[PDB]
């Protein structure tokens, strides 16, 4: 049916993945498709469950890749990265930003 | 010879009909010859009848004298009315049943004395009306059952004492009138009755005690074998005692709602072979499923808001011929077969403590159409549980603890409901589920699998 | 509005009756209209309540006029009336019918 | 020099990316271009790495080694790795975290050790990983919180021990790791925790205890001030004690559904100014309405299936800005003002013992759209009760024993349900009721007044 995929519909794509792979959704013109990947692509994060592991979009302000929800692993330029979140500032307890981007 | 102002017509052969309805007369018409077969005087301001009444029209079937605000009927007023069949004396301002206007009026079948301000009924006012089968005495100011005057009414078949102010029914209140088939006592202030009130009428089939103020179940009901319909709703009963309707087999329908019923007897609803309907809402102290021996032709059983623990093994054996079942809002944990109880069409078992669905628990319900198991503790479903329910089209398993989903059979329905089931995450196809048009899903991502990103609510 | 009528709509006719009268409905071409009557015309029976008094269609088989429900006052011809109900036989407890159709 | 069959590309300035995924190597390629800045080998039957390693490529930001068949990583394997920032070792059949192999890899920021069968982690395996910010350790066969090996991870901010088979969280089990912001322990078998387990992490904002076997409420949460989200649903907890969330203000979301909850403390839900949502159904043992001072920004409060007697008068004083209110299936008789608590949009008080509705009980609710009072014992309606609700569009008064009906205000809404109310007999007109589309009626004759739009007799 597909690489590391057991159940396939030609209309929905992959419906289920081999034991320890992540299913990936993508909305192609208000039709959904399933694909199987060893890890999720950036813009996602890998979420495992005993029922199903799925690649999940990061519903965040100004971040490119993340670990889970409300915590970003990599933010987009011009904004500072603090404890999983993104700001132009980033306090005031003792942070400061060096030649890179990780206050 | 039609009277002035009026509207006349031939009855059957050449008998004449005089209509003098809303013409606003001062007194009834003079002239108005013989040959007259029925006569209508309604809403026409008639104070006294009369300086000159008009008897001697020996062929009169029917006088209608409603809406004329008279205060009292003198006696000789209806003497010459030898063929009087129906006399109407409605919405008039009488304070009492004519002490003597109404007697030895042989051929009368229906006498209508409602919407007056009658308060006392004289003894032997109804002396010698051996043909009276229909009597109105509603929308009046009665205070008690006029047992006295009522005896001579042994031809009476239908009577209504609705909308009065009677509060108590004595024993033998209706001693002789054994011909009575219909008794109406609703919208009154009935608080208490004797142990032996209803023992009179052996032919009574209908009884109305609705909208009244009785505190306890009327056990006098027991003696009415032929009773078919009975209503005592909108009262103040607390409980139905054991063997309540034992004395009344061949009961068809019963009315008791909007009454603070708390306890119902186990065997309280036994032996009513023709009983068709039931509804029991909010009976908390009920901890038992009721016995239904000799009552197998019920079509709609619903029992709610109680504290039942579980159902007997063979529960449905007593219960064929039914179609709808509703045992919602109780403490149900284990589930019976439901197998034998075929022809089932709709079921509702929501808000119970059901943790599981076995295989047979819904086996062979070829007529079942709707199944609701929402708001339960259903952790696990044996896959073939639904393998055998073709007629099923709408299904709910909302607010449960499900992780997976069975697949066998089932294919081909209209409703599927699954919220509160967070442990459900895996997908489900449009295929192996076509004709599905209304849908609920725990998560948005699985809804578009059915093209929404037809109805489907995440 | 109408004689002996309290509330009238140009769409429904009479909506409510004078204190002690009866409302009569009729559904004409998926439209209902109300009139107020001191009593009803044949085919119904008179039902009073403190909320509304209404002339109600007699849900009986082969009956012309009635008292309340499940009790017929006059049955239709070719059929006999036994204790408010209508049959061609009429027992056999011991009834029998005279020159009219009124078994005892 | 990209290896055969793989597809190569230059990264930023002149760096090389070697992607060798989905090809099933026996061993890694021999002659590799260094220049390499990230390198993926996923799903490729790599048994041993190896006879011949390839360090000295000083620059790969990222090695991907997922879905492959290794059993144990030797010590010097990742030494020349002066620039490893993210190493993923998922979908592998490991029995323990590499003894030393993952030590002093300086720049390593995220380590993915999930989808293995690890049960044992050596102490000081994570020695010298001072840049490690992200750690995956799920769907493995763990047994305890390995506090020892954990201490040296004081830079860790995001971690997952979800779906293992740990049973108990020891005291101080997460000692130094105060930098930790996200903790994941869901879909596990946690039966017991210490009174002082969580006091280590001073920066925790999220906690996941969902899908576990907790019998008692975790009182260790109290020390976690900065906590924002908390989930402990699908456990086997029976009750929330008084002053449960006292120690964690600035809590925004709380998750505890699918728990056999029976009682909740009155003051259990005090002082959490940023909480937006709660739902607590089937809490039988609660006989009183809970207090909500210092917590006024709730937008959705629903409370059903209990046994409370009534609402205190001044209920809405604590309760502005709400929109949805739901106290159905319970023992409510008298009703307070509800006026003060504006911005209400939806109400449901069905299956209560309400015998009456006052004038003031629903005055001034302009944001209200739907009000349900079905299945109550309401004998009487004061007419002007509904005079002041422009936005009302949906109404249910079914099974409620009414005789009459007000007409006051309201006129022109969309839904009306009044069945079960047989003492309603008088009609109701099409005019002074436009926009009526779905209707229920106790009796057929009044349905007809509306040209039968829907209407069920
Ligand atoms: C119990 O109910 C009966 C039934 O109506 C009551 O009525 C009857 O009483 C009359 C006397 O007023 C008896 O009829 C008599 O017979 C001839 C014709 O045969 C008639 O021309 C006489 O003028 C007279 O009316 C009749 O036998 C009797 N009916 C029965 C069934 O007994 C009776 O008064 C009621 N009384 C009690 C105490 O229950
Ligand atoms: C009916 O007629 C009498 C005349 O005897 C008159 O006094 C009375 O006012 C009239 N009643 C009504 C309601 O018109
Ligand atoms: C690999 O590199 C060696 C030199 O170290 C060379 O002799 C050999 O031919 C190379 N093989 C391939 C396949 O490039
Ligand atoms: C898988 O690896 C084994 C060694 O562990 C090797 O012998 C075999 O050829 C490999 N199979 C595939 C399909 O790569
Ligand atoms: C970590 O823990 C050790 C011993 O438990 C302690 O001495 C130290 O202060 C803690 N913090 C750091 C940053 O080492």
């Amino acid at each position: 049916c597909a690489k590391g995929c057991e159940l396939c519909s030609e209309v929905n794509g992959c419906l289920k993945c081999s034991p320890k792979l992540f299913i990936l959704l993508e909305r192609n013109d208000i039709r959904q498709v399933g694909v199987c990947l060893p890890s999720c692509p950036p813009g996602y994060f890998d979420a495992r469950n005993p029922d199903m592991n799925k690649c999940i979009k990061c519903k965040i302000e100004h971040c490119e890749a993340c670990f889970s929800h409300n915590f970003c692993t990599k933010c987009k330029e011009g904004l500072y990265l603090h404890k999983g979140r993104c700001y132009p500032a980033c306090p005031e307890g003792s942070s400061a930003a060096n030649g890179t981007m990780e206050c | 010879g039609c009277p002035t102002h009026c509207h006349c017509e031939p009855d059957g052969r050449m008998l004449l009909r005089v209509d003098c309805s809303d013409l606003g007369l001062s007194e009834l018409p003079s002239n108005l010859s013989v040959f007259t077969s029925y006569l209508d005087l309604s809403m026409n301001n008639i104070s006294q009848l009369l300086p000159n009444p008009l008897p001697s029209l020996r062929f009169l079937e029917e006088l209608r004298l409603a809406g004329n605000a008279l205060t009292y009927i003198p006696k000789g007023a209806f003497t010459g009315l030898y063929s009087l069949k129906v006399l109407m004396l409605q919405n008039n301002q009488l304070r009492h049943v004519p002490t003597e206007a109404l007697q030895n009026l042989r051929s009368l079948q229906s006498l209508r004395l409602d919407a007056n301000h009658i308060s006392y009924v004289p003894p032997s006012c109804f002396s010698g009306l051996h043909s009276l089968r229909h009597l109105w005495l509603d929308d009046n100011a009665l205070t008690e059952i006029p047992v006295q005057a009522f005896r001579s009414l042994s031809a009476l078949q239908a009577m209504t004492l609705a909308l009065n102010k009677i509060h108590h029914i004595p024993d033998y209140a209706f001693g002789n009138l054994s011909s009575l088939v219909v008794l109406h006592l609703h919208n009154n202030r009935i608080h208490s009755l004797g142990k032996k009130c209803f023992d009179g009428l052996h032919s009574l089939e209908t009884l109305d005690l609705n909208y009244n103020n009785l505190d306890e179940f009327p056990t006098a009901i027991r003696t009415l074998s032929n009773l078919k319909e009975l209503g005592f709703h909108s009262n103040n009963i607390r409980s139905i005692p054991e063997k309540a309707f034992v004395g009344n087999p061949s009961l068809i329908t019963i009315h008791f709602y909007d009454n603070p019923i708390q306890f119902v007897g186990r065997s309280a609803f036994q032996h009513l072979p023709e009983l068709r309907t039931l509804t029991l809402n909010g009976a908390s102290q009920i901890t038992e499923f009721p016995d239904l021996t000799g009552t197998a032709n019920l079509e709609s059983l619903t029992l709610t808001g109680a504290q039942i623990s579980s159902l007997p093994q063979t529960v449905c054996n007593q219960l064929p011929n039914l179609q709808v079942l509703d045992l919602s809002y109780n403490l149900l944990e284990d589930l019976p077969s439901f197998s034998v109880c075929q022809k089932l069409q709709k079921i509702d078992l929501r808000h119970n403590e059901i943790y599981e669905i076995k295989v047979d628990t819904f086996q062979q319900l070829l007529s079942l159409r709707s199944l609701n198991l929402a708001w339960n503790k259903i952790a696990i479903i044996h896959p073939n549980a639904f393998s055998t329910l073709p007629s099923l089209i709408k299904l709910d398993l909302s607010s449960n603890l499900l992780s997976s989903f069975p697949i066998t059979g089932l294919h081909g329905l209209t409703h599927l409901k699954l919220t509160g089931n967070h442990a459900l995450q895996s997908l489900i196809s449009s295929e192996n589920f076509p004709e599905l048009k209304v849908i609920e899903m725990p998560y948005a991502y699985q809804c578009c699998a059915f093209g929404v990103c037809v109805q489907c609510s995440p």
